[PDB]
Protein backbone atom coordinates (compact mmCIF):
# COMPACT_ATOMS: atom_id res chain seq x y z
CA UNK A 1 0.00 0.00 0.00
CA UNK A 2 3.19 2.23 0.37
CA UNK A 3 4.90 1.77 -3.10
CA UNK A 4 7.92 0.31 -1.34
CA UNK A 5 11.28 0.09 -3.16
CA UNK A 6 12.13 -3.36 -4.68
CA UNK A 7 14.45 -5.74 -2.79
CA UNK A 8 17.19 -7.91 -4.19
CA UNK A 9 16.95 -11.68 -3.95
CA UNK A 10 20.59 -12.59 -3.09
CA UNK A 11 20.09 -16.12 -4.60
CA UNK A 12 18.42 -15.49 -7.92
CA UNK A 13 19.29 -11.79 -8.54
CA UNK A 14 15.56 -10.89 -9.05
CA UNK A 15 14.18 -7.61 -7.70
CA UNK A 16 10.83 -7.93 -5.98
CA UNK B 1 20.93 -35.86 -32.18
CA UNK B 2 19.29 -34.77 -28.88
CA UNK B 3 19.29 -30.99 -27.99
CA UNK B 4 19.55 -29.09 -24.68
CA UNK B 5 16.39 -26.96 -24.34
CA UNK B 6 16.44 -23.88 -22.07
CA UNK B 7 13.14 -22.20 -21.34
CA UNK B 8 12.43 -18.85 -19.55
CA UNK B 9 14.73 -17.29 -16.90
CA UNK B 10 15.33 -13.77 -15.61
CA UNK B 11 17.32 -10.67 -16.62
CA UNK B 12 15.60 -7.31 -15.66
CA UNK B 13 12.27 -9.31 -15.84
CA UNK B 14 11.14 -12.97 -16.37
CA UNK B 15 11.75 -14.05 -20.00
CA UNK B 16 9.82 -16.06 -22.61
CA UNK B 17 12.78 -17.45 -24.50
CA UNK B 18 13.00 -21.04 -25.57
CA UNK B 19 16.33 -21.84 -27.21
CA UNK B 20 17.96 -25.15 -28.14
CA UNK B 21 21.70 -25.84 -27.95
CA UNK B 22 23.25 -28.58 -30.09
CA UNK B 23 26.42 -29.76 -28.27
CA UNK B 24 27.67 -31.66 -31.41
CA UNK B 25 28.00 -28.42 -33.50
CA UNK B 26 27.85 -25.51 -30.92
CA UNK B 27 24.82 -23.90 -32.49
CA UNK B 28 21.86 -22.27 -30.77
CA UNK B 29 18.39 -22.14 -32.35
CA UNK B 30 15.60 -19.82 -31.23
CA UNK B 31 12.25 -21.60 -30.99
CA UNK B 32 8.61 -20.68 -30.08
CA UNK B 33 8.30 -18.37 -27.12
CA UNK B 34 6.68 -19.48 -23.85
CA UNK B 35 3.06 -18.19 -23.92
CA UNK B 36 3.65 -16.52 -20.54
CA UNK B 37 7.14 -15.21 -19.39
CA UNK B 38 8.66 -17.19 -16.44
CA UNK B 39 11.65 -17.53 -14.17
CA UNK B 40 12.18 -19.92 -11.29
CA UNK B 41 10.58 -22.69 -13.38
CA UNK B 42 11.81 -26.26 -14.04
CA UNK B 43 11.87 -28.30 -17.24
CA UNK B 44 11.61 -32.03 -17.71
CA UNK B 45 10.84 -34.42 -20.61
CA UNK B 46 8.27 -37.25 -20.77
CA UNK B 47 7.74 -39.31 -23.93
CA UNK B 48 9.83 -36.96 -26.15
CA UNK B 49 7.75 -33.90 -25.01
CA UNK B 50 9.27 -30.85 -23.05
CA UNK B 51 7.33 -29.56 -19.99
CA UNK B 52 7.66 -26.13 -18.34
CA UNK B 53 6.42 -26.27 -14.77
CA UNK B 54 5.78 -23.55 -12.22
CA UNK B 55 7.99 -20.43 -11.77
CA UNK B 56 6.67 -16.86 -11.69
CA UNK B 57 6.19 -13.95 -14.04
CA UNK B 58 8.09 -11.14 -12.32
CA UNK B 59 7.62 -8.08 -14.64
CA UNK B 60 7.61 -4.29 -14.15
CA UNK B 61 3.82 -4.67 -14.13
CA UNK B 62 4.06 -6.79 -10.95
CA UNK B 63 4.63 -10.43 -10.08
CA UNK B 64 2.38 -13.51 -10.53
CA UNK B 65 3.57 -16.95 -9.26
CA UNK B 66 2.68 -19.68 -11.69
CA UNK B 67 0.81 -22.94 -11.07
CA UNK B 68 1.02 -23.54 -14.82
CA UNK B 69 2.16 -26.61 -16.70
CA UNK B 70 2.90 -26.16 -20.38
CA UNK B 71 3.96 -28.67 -23.02
CA UNK B 72 6.32 -28.06 -25.95
CA UNK B 73 6.49 -30.56 -28.87
CA UNK B 74 9.85 -30.24 -30.57
CA UNK B 75 8.53 -31.94 -33.70
CA UNK B 76 5.87 -29.29 -34.16
CA UNK B 77 7.42 -26.21 -32.39
CA UNK B 78 3.92 -25.69 -30.70
CA UNK B 79 3.32 -25.10 -26.93
CA UNK B 80 0.03 -26.49 -25.46
CA UNK B 81 -1.41 -25.61 -21.98
CA UNK B 82 -1.96 -28.58 -19.68
CA UNK B 83 -3.84 -28.86 -16.30
CA UNK B 84 -2.39 -26.48 -13.62
CA UNK B 85 -0.93 -27.65 -10.30
CA UNK B 86 -3.02 -27.25 -7.13
CA UNK B 87 -0.79 -24.26 -6.10
CA UNK B 88 1.75 -21.82 -7.63
CA UNK B 89 5.37 -22.95 -7.19
CA UNK B 90 8.14 -20.48 -7.78
CA UNK B 91 11.69 -21.97 -7.54
CA UNK B 92 10.13 -25.48 -7.93
CA UNK B 93 12.17 -28.74 -8.46
CA UNK B 94 10.74 -31.54 -10.62
CA UNK B 95 11.55 -35.25 -11.20
CA UNK B 96 10.01 -37.89 -13.44
CA UNK B 97 9.12 -41.45 -12.36
CA UNK B 98 7.18 -44.03 -14.48
CA UNK B 99 6.30 -41.28 -16.97
CA UNK B 100 4.73 -39.10 -14.21
CA UNK B 101 6.06 -35.63 -13.28
CA UNK B 102 6.54 -34.84 -9.61
CA UNK B 103 6.29 -31.12 -8.63
CA UNK B 104 8.25 -30.52 -5.44
CA UNK B 105 8.29 -27.59 -3.01
CA UNK B 106 8.72 -24.05 -4.44
CA UNK B 107 6.97 -20.87 -2.97
CA UNK B 108 3.72 -19.03 -3.44
CA UNK B 109 4.24 -15.49 -2.06
CA UNK B 110 5.83 -15.86 1.46
CA UNK B 111 4.66 -19.57 1.68
CA UNK B 112 7.59 -22.01 1.35
CA UNK B 113 5.89 -25.31 0.34
CA UNK B 114 6.58 -28.76 1.85
CA UNK B 115 3.85 -30.12 -0.52
CA UNK B 116 4.32 -32.39 -3.56
CA UNK B 117 2.07 -33.41 -6.41
CA UNK B 118 2.25 -35.84 -9.31
CA UNK B 119 1.03 -35.25 -12.92
CA UNK B 120 -0.09 -38.12 -15.15
CA UNK B 121 0.23 -36.94 -18.78
CA UNK B 122 -2.23 -39.65 -20.18
CA UNK B 123 -4.99 -38.32 -17.97
CA UNK B 124 -3.97 -34.63 -17.71
CA UNK B 125 -4.49 -34.74 -13.93
CA UNK B 126 -2.42 -33.74 -10.90
CA UNK B 127 -2.64 -35.66 -7.55
CA UNK B 128 -1.21 -34.52 -4.25
CA UNK B 129 1.17 -36.96 -2.55
CA UNK B 130 2.74 -37.01 0.94
CA UNK B 131 4.60 -33.76 1.74
CA UNK B 132 8.35 -33.52 2.45
CA UNK B 133 9.71 -33.50 5.97
CA UNK B 134 11.05 -29.93 5.27
CA UNK B 135 9.72 -26.88 3.37
CA UNK B 136 12.20 -26.29 0.52
CA UNK B 137 12.30 -23.68 -2.15
CA UNK B 138 15.26 -23.41 -4.50
CA UNK B 139 15.21 -27.24 -4.00
CA UNK B 140 17.24 -29.59 -6.29
CA UNK B 141 15.36 -32.71 -7.39
CA UNK B 142 16.55 -35.93 -9.00
CA UNK B 143 15.31 -39.53 -9.47
CA UNK B 144 17.44 -42.61 -8.84
CA UNK B 145 16.17 -46.23 -9.00
CA UNK B 146 12.53 -44.96 -9.00
CA UNK B 147 13.04 -43.04 -5.67
CA UNK B 148 12.61 -39.24 -5.71
CA UNK B 149 15.24 -36.98 -3.96
CA UNK B 150 14.74 -33.36 -2.61
CA UNK B 151 18.15 -31.79 -1.98
CA UNK B 152 19.11 -28.57 -0.25
CA UNK B 153 17.05 -25.41 -0.71
CA UNK B 154 15.64 -22.76 1.63
CA UNK B 155 12.93 -23.49 4.32
CA UNK B 156 11.83 -19.85 4.91
CA UNK B 157 14.50 -19.24 7.54
CA UNK B 158 17.59 -21.32 6.83
CA UNK B 159 19.53 -22.52 3.81
CA UNK B 160 19.78 -26.34 4.02
CA UNK B 161 22.54 -29.01 3.64
CA UNK B 162 19.81 -31.64 4.36
CA UNK B 163 18.37 -34.01 1.76
CA UNK B 164 15.40 -36.43 1.79
CA UNK B 165 14.10 -39.31 -0.35
CA UNK B 166 10.56 -40.27 -1.32
CA UNK B 167 9.47 -43.94 -1.81
CA UNK B 168 6.44 -43.89 -4.09
CA UNK B 169 4.92 -47.21 -3.16
CA UNK B 170 5.11 -46.35 0.52
CA UNK B 171 4.10 -42.67 -0.19
CA UNK B 172 6.75 -41.77 2.42
CA UNK B 173 9.64 -39.41 2.82
CA UNK B 174 12.82 -40.05 4.80
CA UNK B 175 15.91 -37.95 5.50
CA UNK B 176 19.17 -39.26 3.97
CA UNK B 177 22.79 -38.27 4.71
CA UNK B 178 23.08 -34.46 4.52
CA UNK B 179 25.47 -32.83 1.94
CA UNK B 180 28.88 -31.59 2.99
CA UNK B 181 27.86 -28.01 1.94
CA UNK B 182 24.72 -25.93 2.77
CA UNK B 183 23.23 -25.19 -0.83
CA UNK B 184 20.10 -23.35 -1.77
CA UNK B 185 19.41 -22.93 -5.47
CA UNK B 186 21.94 -25.61 -6.56
CA UNK B 187 21.58 -27.59 -9.71
CA UNK B 188 20.74 -31.21 -8.92
CA UNK B 189 20.76 -34.05 -11.50
CA UNK B 190 21.57 -37.78 -11.75
CA UNK B 191 24.47 -38.94 -13.79
CA UNK B 192 25.75 -42.51 -13.87
CA UNK B 193 23.58 -43.50 -10.94
CA UNK B 194 24.95 -40.74 -8.66
CA UNK B 195 23.05 -37.58 -7.58
CA UNK B 196 25.09 -34.44 -8.30
CA UNK B 197 24.59 -31.17 -6.49
CA UNK B 198 26.54 -28.30 -8.29
CA UNK B 199 26.69 -24.68 -6.96
CA UNK B 200 24.05 -22.89 -4.95
CA UNK B 201 24.15 -20.23 -2.33
CA UNK B 202 25.00 -20.82 1.42
CA UNK B 203 23.48 -17.60 2.86
CA UNK B 204 26.71 -15.65 2.18
CA UNK B 205 28.37 -16.65 -1.10
CA UNK B 206 27.58 -18.42 -4.31
CA UNK B 207 29.39 -21.79 -4.62
CA UNK B 208 31.40 -23.36 -7.35
CA UNK B 209 31.94 -26.68 -5.52
CA UNK B 210 30.14 -29.84 -6.68
CA UNK B 211 29.52 -33.04 -4.70
CA UNK B 212 27.79 -36.31 -5.59
CA UNK B 213 25.74 -38.84 -3.60
CA UNK B 214 26.10 -42.57 -3.94
CA UNK B 215 23.10 -44.68 -2.65
CA UNK B 216 25.56 -47.61 -2.25
CA UNK B 217 27.89 -45.89 0.21
CA UNK B 218 25.29 -43.36 1.56
CA UNK B 219 28.12 -40.77 1.17
CA UNK B 220 28.47 -37.35 -0.50
CA UNK B 221 31.85 -36.88 -2.21
CA UNK B 222 33.32 -33.68 -3.79
CA UNK B 223 34.29 -33.75 -7.47
CA UNK B 224 36.09 -31.04 -9.50
CA UNK B 225 34.50 -27.59 -8.84
CA UNK B 226 32.92 -25.52 -11.68
CA UNK B 227 35.02 -22.61 -12.91
CA UNK B 228 32.18 -20.08 -12.17
CA UNK B 229 30.29 -19.99 -8.86
CA UNK B 230 26.58 -19.75 -9.41
CA UNK B 231 23.14 -20.26 -7.93
CA UNK B 232 19.68 -20.44 -9.69
CA UNK B 233 21.45 -22.28 -12.55
CA UNK B 234 19.74 -24.76 -14.85
CA UNK B 235 21.36 -28.24 -15.02
CA UNK B 236 20.85 -31.19 -17.33
CA UNK B 237 22.54 -34.31 -18.69
CA UNK B 238 23.26 -34.82 -22.44
CA UNK B 239 25.07 -37.96 -23.65
CA UNK B 240 26.57 -38.74 -20.27
CA UNK B 241 27.90 -35.28 -19.48
CA UNK B 242 26.50 -32.66 -17.06
CA UNK B 243 25.77 -29.14 -18.40
CA UNK B 244 25.07 -26.11 -16.16
CA UNK B 245 23.47 -23.06 -17.73
CA UNK B 246 23.50 -19.49 -16.41
CA UNK B 247 22.60 -18.47 -12.90
CA UNK B 248 23.46 -15.53 -10.67
CA UNK B 249 26.65 -14.92 -8.71
CA UNK B 250 25.96 -11.72 -6.59
CA UNK B 251 27.39 -9.41 -9.33
CA UNK B 252 26.17 -10.62 -12.68
CA UNK B 253 23.77 -12.91 -14.55
CA UNK B 254 25.81 -15.69 -16.15
CA UNK B 255 25.56 -16.65 -19.82
CA UNK B 256 28.23 -19.33 -19.12
CA UNK B 257 27.39 -22.93 -20.00
CA UNK B 258 29.86 -25.27 -18.26
CA UNK B 259 30.24 -28.99 -19.13
CA UNK B 260 31.36 -31.73 -16.69
CA UNK B 261 33.06 -34.80 -18.12
CA UNK B 262 32.88 -37.55 -15.48
CA UNK B 263 35.45 -39.63 -17.38
CA UNK B 264 38.08 -37.00 -16.86
CA UNK B 265 36.54 -35.23 -13.75
CA UNK B 266 36.97 -31.85 -15.50
CA UNK B 267 34.73 -28.85 -16.36
CA UNK B 268 35.00 -26.67 -19.47
CA UNK B 269 33.03 -23.75 -20.70
CA UNK B 270 31.57 -25.01 -23.96
CA UNK B 271 29.28 -22.15 -25.05
CA UNK B 272 27.47 -19.11 -23.78
CA UNK B 273 23.75 -18.53 -23.83
CA UNK B 274 22.73 -15.75 -26.22
CA UNK B 275 22.27 -13.54 -23.00
CA UNK B 276 22.99 -13.93 -19.31
CA UNK B 277 20.08 -15.14 -17.15
CA UNK B 278 19.17 -16.90 -13.92
CA UNK B 279 16.23 -19.25 -13.02
CA UNK B 280 15.87 -21.12 -16.35
CA UNK B 281 14.18 -24.50 -16.84
CA UNK B 282 16.21 -26.94 -18.98
CA UNK B 283 15.76 -30.50 -20.28
CA UNK B 284 17.10 -32.75 -23.05
CA UNK B 285 15.27 -34.57 -25.81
Amino acid sequence: AFFAQLQLDEETGEFL
Amino acid sequence: GRLIYTAGGYFRQSLSYLEAYNPSDGTWLRLADLQVPRSGLAGCVVGGLLYAVGGRNNSPDGNTDSSALDCYNPMTNQWSPCAPMSVPRNRIGVGVIDGHIYAVGGSHGCIHHNSVERYEPERDEWHLVAPMLTRRIGVGVAVLNRLLYAVGGFDGTNRLNSAECYYPERNEWRMITAMNTIRSGAGVCVLHNCIYAAGGYDGQDQLNSVERYDVETETWTFVAPMKHRRSALGITVHQGRIYVLGGYDGHTFLDSVECYDPDTDTWSEVTRMTSGRSGVGVAVT
